[PDB]
């Protein structure tokens, strides 16, 4: 244990990379670049404000957290008070669920290359992956899934809008825009089948 | 004699204060950047010097990791309620913003998404339409009540807590959109009609119709029928502001 | 005060915004739709000789008709913040 | 006032069905170190006037513990400004 | 003024003891004098009555203000001399090395209080 | 009454707060909102160098808040300073009218909820209502009203660009951005129906309705 | 009758701190800075010349507008009240005067009128009894007023640009282009081949 | 408290499982008092910078 | 002055007809203050340095350190309101 | 004459504060700032170089352009100054003669006029005598006059790019396709191609 | 010869400052922000990623291109430092020649060229001898086009992706589709199929090399 | 808690000094009062005391006030240090051992040290307003 006002130097220092904490290590950039997808998808760039969807983003992301907030109270809040293990042996412990849970989002390419860009050729076992190898490497798997997931969105609603404008072709018309006659179909749809809740807990399904 | 314990008194009046400066920061109205802050800080204040004797004092010490759980969870419980409440705002734009890209607008969206190139008029004048009935139906108030009646559900003290609880606030997130559409649903559908009506004008003589003279008839019914809706709008205001509360109370607890 | 007294000024302004919009949107219309039928009498079809007379006539429409709108906004304007201090609550 | 008497039993029939402050206490602070302040300067003015029994030790030591008790005050005072100032300089 | 009133006693009683202290002084100085009298002040009738006017008004600039401008009490002689002065070194001594302390007792007491006026507004 | 040491060290410190008494006791809160609000609505978020307002927002204070110091200076501090009423008693005088002040303006609701929620027994009489009530239901009421007074200001010049919009979109100039054309015609109606003697005088009588 | 010399000392290094607001509220600079600032809205580009070059030359400009004030001030207050034959206050008195002919020749009548009847002011009379506190903000929203209708009027030339460039792309048939896009060379060729800031320069002089 | 020794005998099991004011005092408390509001206000102000930036954002 | 006259006799038509706070006023009337107690304190010293009987030196002391307080009061709100003035004009709206 | 050291310092600090200002209106920063950032607005990327970036390239080119001016003033101003030779006064006066040189060869005489005209001045023989406090805002007029000159001048290609492949989508009949999309990597490449960034900074330094 | 320990402590603290600029005119980062503002763009979603993410990515690699610089400053100038065995100002002189070299592989001749003629510099005997005023602008420029062609080079399989859906769509008679919001999806089939982020850091990396 | 810990040495130090300067000025008061032993006690082992177990005292019982109207009064209430007596130098007759000489120098000792603890205390509180500095 080192001095109380280092202590509180470094903690008040490594609260300013807070969100760095949130984009790099947890999954909040998969769940906003999927609502901001979703919101193309319909058409309207500006129905929901960003704010709601940051919120929305956050929320969520506390929630798939929990279980890793969990393991971390387990083996960090808790046997700090106890003082069975405490300073940055105890923060390395606590830290190690996000490993697990960073370890288990990324893709091996990702990892494989960060790798061959740092000449880490020893890298052998997978759960001993520095955190310089594996950072951007997850932010970069996170990026592909949250690409991935948009597209997947994007297809129902490109579908309708492709149906809304074959039927107004077919039917005689060659000068109406079909996007004005599919917005609210595609809303219609979008609230009838609940996307929303659905959509969410896709998310949650797909960590 | 002369002993003003100091570290009673700040632990009495810090945790009230954070709670309600993290609600006023993020709820509706008292979170606006109008207000300047030194107006919002004294407002949390005074409001925890009314509130704190009453309650039972916490005597973990700030500094403590259990200070920084207790300082999460007022931020927690501030920034869920704010935003819970914005939720039914947020409603009220959406349909604004579909009521006027259906006027066609802002037609520029459909070619060019996020180009730089946006101005929902009509989802601004409903946002602050919505803004005046929440100050008129005094939700604000409501809201600072609820704020300190969250302690008898949920004290200062670190409680353990739930888990879908949080997905409600997310499932909330369907409401904007559910909700959305209660607004638009008649005048859309007859925007829509009107949009068949251009349609069985196209199918005589070819070209020589749309771009040319559906967008200003178009856009002058779409006026006078949401003009005529205006009236609408404030039995579903309550009605939203409604659902918003009474989700909250059952979820926060 | 009322939310009666809300949805009535709401009322009367958009009211407002449509008597201001409706004589260049209405000119804009039935030019259009002049050219239409024209173009359909004459067998003639180009999406860009109706966008011509178009702007014409709504230019003039300000010459016409534009003093009446700027009176009628300005003492709508005028009220509005002149009975701003009496619908306070 | 009658009203005013009027709110007095009033608040006595309330105490009758149910059965200080920070400002408070800076006040009585005050109160105390200028009562103390107040009893040196006119046991000094006693002194000085030439009244029997009055020594001149307590009258130096009580200024003393006046002049203590002033400075005390200050300290107080310069503290709960600089507090006031941290707090109204916070980010809302 | 309200700084006045603080420091209204004080400086009286200061202004009272160099007064004093000038009648002693000089009642030691005409020692030698025969015929003459030892005069003194009682201090604390003379502080009373001066604890316990009326400028002329000014009613222009030309208009000039207006212009300013104690009670000796004979000591009870101890011992007969033959040339009429009753001054006695021993008593007279004894009360200027009193006066003396006074005075400086008066000068700690006021330069206390307007030092701690002062630390109170220093910041 | 207290030694002159504390008097001075008292009046020395309460004059620190003066900036907590401008906004939060004071009409001024609600004499800039509408200033930030108007300034938001005609899209020149710079256009009266802030400074410029803060200073027209200090006037009109000033000239707003007049009767209330009159009284407190002939109730309070002439009194205190001709040495009748004591340093402990001019500030509970004072703070009297600016307590009426405070209440001519307060709605009600509000304070219901204020009394509410510090748990104090019922209130017969405004003659009941401490300071300790009082601030906030003040505060929170100076908030509504001047969001109100902001958010009707706020039309007119939305309809304009409404209008606007609707008129480029009828000829199918769907390209042309309309916030920069109604700018100019935004400014031109706030200068024709008085823009500012019209604001002016509606929140001048806004305090005194 | 005069103040001591700390009080003066006081007084002016007190008074040194109203500077800015004195150079905002009470000269020329408010105008010239609203009117630079719609001026770059108008441009069709927000931030083109910095917000630093726009802010030394408001000030250079106010300088040269207020010149003949600053030398009737100094030959009526600051040299006989330095030469140590007048007191502070009649120098200050004095040296109010042609800064109130300056405020009271741009100052809108209505203005002055609303706030003497917010003052309570009852027979004014001569306009040489107009009390400073009245003539201040009076003289602001006259500024304020004369500041924004020179603004729309500067506005004028770049809607037309704007509107003829859209009119002409979409007869033509391209609407699909940002006629904005295109439009700001033509703003900027305008502006350089009227001698737009010469004569910016020029107008707001003469304004005065 | 009753309650109170319900804790005290489920703390145990959990042990079983495992295995006047002086200004000396007045200004030392003051001291800490202003030392953790100070803490308490920096890192409040961390959390709401942190908060007003992931706000900020652009989606 | 004539005219001067002619404002004498309406401010008696004034007074006839009768049978308002000022913060510029009061700040006057608080500067006069100080500087008569600091004129009348150094015309004291003037006195008794020139030799003038019925001055003295412990009153001259007394009314220098009374002028020097009464300039720290000065001081003191100067400074107070200049941090107040400059906090309410750095707020943005 | 000689100011004291304390003085001197004063005077040095007090200078150096205002170092800002200088840079942006008596050197060439100002015109090369504007010209960039308005060609960072025609290449249709409005956030492509940061801003850092730009203002670096823009203070190293200054401080290439001004090098001689820096020179004379080190050879004829501070050189003696550091070695005792000459006083502050009449060192910072020599100093001022070649900036005021490069200032005044890079004005019009326009605005020159415009400014003495507004300030009263009393007619001044040849370019030797004109006062400084005239010859700074004609000169940040100016720079500012020759900016937009050279931005609207380099919109030109640009334009023709957009004009071209808009008419190239509209014969095609391609009516709802924006151009904006197609253009922006053919702008880039037109930039690329024609070693636009040293190109544009050798033309900016020659006009200097 | 060695600075006072508080003239290296002002220089070490002054030089502190420096690190964005450092990091913008001297790193590898200015070439890798520049794509990724290019590479949203030719997604057609602005928003894409948000722009915090995409900035520490870059600053990740970034340090990674400049680990073998780092290691070598470290190395060759900054050890001796820490084991006392150089001053200050040696230190500066020698830590620099690794970063000079880096900067010098990927300028333009040309523009070197362009910037010693404009600081009328005398014949530099040979790339050794070239001064830090003279590489440093010359690098950012040079950085700057080797962005530009990178960028323009990625816009190309999301133009023909464009150009072959409004084919498709005009071919079919479906004038009045505007095919940006159908080639969207397609463009984000394109970036996942191929591995489009890892191929792109891959070849920036492959590029600085 | 930590920040308590950190500051509770230098804290119960100074305290300690107090104790022992009140000690030693009682000594001096007393200095010519027949039949007094001066005492004093041992900073080392009665500062480890006070730090292992904390503060405590052999009196404090005072009067309990519920109401605003009780007359408040206390006994005694002094400290847990155990009160050693000191060696006398040389005997005499009125029977004191207060050594003139050795009260003079462990109050000029007690002095130093207690603007020493002060020193210390008030750099490590700097120290910590230096971090929480932003």
């Amino acid at each position: 244990s080192w001095s109380l006002s280092v202590q509180t130097l470094v903690f008040i220092t490594s609260l300013t990379f807070l969100p760095a904490i949130l984009l790099m290590m947890t999954s909040f950039t998969r769940i906003i670049i999927v609502f901001g997808l979703l919101r193309n998808a319909l058409g309207t760039p500006s129905a929901p404000p960003n704010q709601v969807l940051l919120g929305l983003a956050l929320f969520l992301t506390f929630f798939i957290m929990s279980p890793v907030i969990d393991k971390i109270y387990v083996d960090a809040y808790q046997p700090f008070s106890e003082q069975k293990i405490s300073m940055q042996e105890a923060l390395d412990k606590g830290a190690q669920p996000l490993r697990a849970f960073m370890l288990r989002q990324t893709r091996e390419a990702d990892l494989a290359l960060f790798a061959r860009l740092a000449n880490s050729g020893p890298l052998q076992g997978p759960e001993a992956v520095p955190m310089r190898i594996l950072l951007p490497a997850y932010v970069t798997s996170e990026l592909k899934t949250a690409f991935q997931i948009g597209f997947t969105i994007f297809i129902p609603f490109l579908i309708i809008d492709l149906v809304i404008a074959s039927v107004l072709m077919a039917l005689g018309m060659m000068m109406v825009p079909p996007a004005t006659i599919a917005l609210p179909f595609k809303l219609m749809l979008f609230v009838l089948v609940d996307g929303w809740q659905l959509l969410m807990g896709s998310l949650a399904q797909s960590f | 004699v002369t002993s003003e314990q100091w570290l009673y008194w700040l632990h009495l009046y810090f945790w009230p204060l954070l709670r309600v400066l993290a609600l006023i920061s993020t709820a509706p109205i008292l979170s606006e950047r109008a207000i300047p802050k030194r107006v919002k800080l004294g407002l949390g204040i005074m409001i925890t010097l009314v509130i704190a004797p009453s309650l039972p004092a916490n005597d973990t010490p700030l500094f403590s990791i259990a200070a920084l759980w207790l300082a999460m969870q007022q931020i927690l419980i501030g920034i869920a309620l704010g935003f819970t409440m914005q939720f039914a705002f947020a409603a009220v734009r959406t349909a604004g913003e579909f009521i006027g890209l259906q006027m066609g607008l802002s037609f520029a969206t459909f070619v060019d998404p996020g180009s730089h190139l946006n101005m929902p008029v009509l989802a601004r004048i409903m946002d602050m339409l919505a803004m005046l009935l929440f100050l008129t139906f005094n939700g604000h108030l409501w809201l600072i009540s609820l704020l300190v009646d969250t302690f008898h559900t949920l004290p200062i003290g670190s409680n353990p807590v739930n888990s879908n609880a949080f997905m409600a606030l997310a499932r909330a997130g369907g409401l904007i959109f559910l909700n959305g559409l209660m607004l638009a649903l008649p005048v859309i559908t007859l925007l829509l009609t009107l949009n068949l009506a251009l349609g069985l004008l196209n199918r005589m003589a070819p070209q020589l119709s749309i771009f040319v003279i559906g967008f200003p008839l178009t856009l002058t019914v779409g006026i006078m029928l949401m003009a005529a809706l205006m009236p609408l709008i404030a039995p579903f205001c309550e009605h939203l502001f409604s659902e918003i509360f009474n989700l909250l109370a059952d979820i926060v607890s | 005060m009322t939310p009666e007294s809300v949805m009535m000024m709401g009322t009367e302004a958009m009211k407002v915004a449509l008597a201001l919009a409706a004589p260049l949107l209405l000119v804009a219309l039935i030019t259009g739709l002049i050219i239409s039928i024209l173009q359909a009498a004459t067998q003639i079809n180009e999406m860009t000789l109706s966008f011509i007379p178009k702007i014409v006539a709504v230019f003039i429409a300000i010459i016409v008709a534009g003093p009446w709108m700027l009176n009628l906004l300005l003492d709508y304007v005028r009220t509005l913040f002149s009975n701003l201090p009496y619908i306070i609550g | 006032a009658i009203q005013g008497i009027e709110g007095v039993i009033s608040q006595l029939q309330a105490t009758a069905m149910a059965a200080v402050s920070f400002a408070g206490q800076l006040h009585a602070a005050l109160d105390r170190i200028s009562d103390r302040q107040a009893a040196a300067r006119v046991q000094a003015e006693k002194f000085t006037l030439g009244e029997p029994g009055i020594a001149l030790n307590d009258v130096m030591a009580d200024m003393q513990k006046a002049s203590v008790s002033m400075q005390m005050g200050i300290q107080v005072r310069n503290k709960l400004v600089a507090a006031y100032q941290e707090v109204m300089s916070m980010q809302v | 003024d309200r700084l006045d009133a603080a420091l209204r006693f004080q400086q009286e009683a200061l202004n009272l003891r160099a007064q004093r202290q000038e009648i002693l002084a000089a009642n030691i100085a005409n020692a030698d004098t025969p015929g003459y009298q030892a005069r003194d002040i009682d201090f604390a009738s003379e502080l009373k009555k001066v604890m316990v006017g009326v400028a002329l008004t000014l009613t222009s600039s030309h208009h000039i203000p207006a212009q300013a401008v104690v009670d000796l009490l004979y000591r009870v002689p101890d011992q007969p001399s033959l040339d009429g002065n009753t001054v006695d070194m021993d008593r007279e001594r004894t009360q200027f090395a009193d006066n003396s302390l006074k005075y400086q007792m008066g000068l700690t007491v006021l330069g206390s209080q307007l030092k701690g006026m002062m630390n109170v507004l220093q910041g």
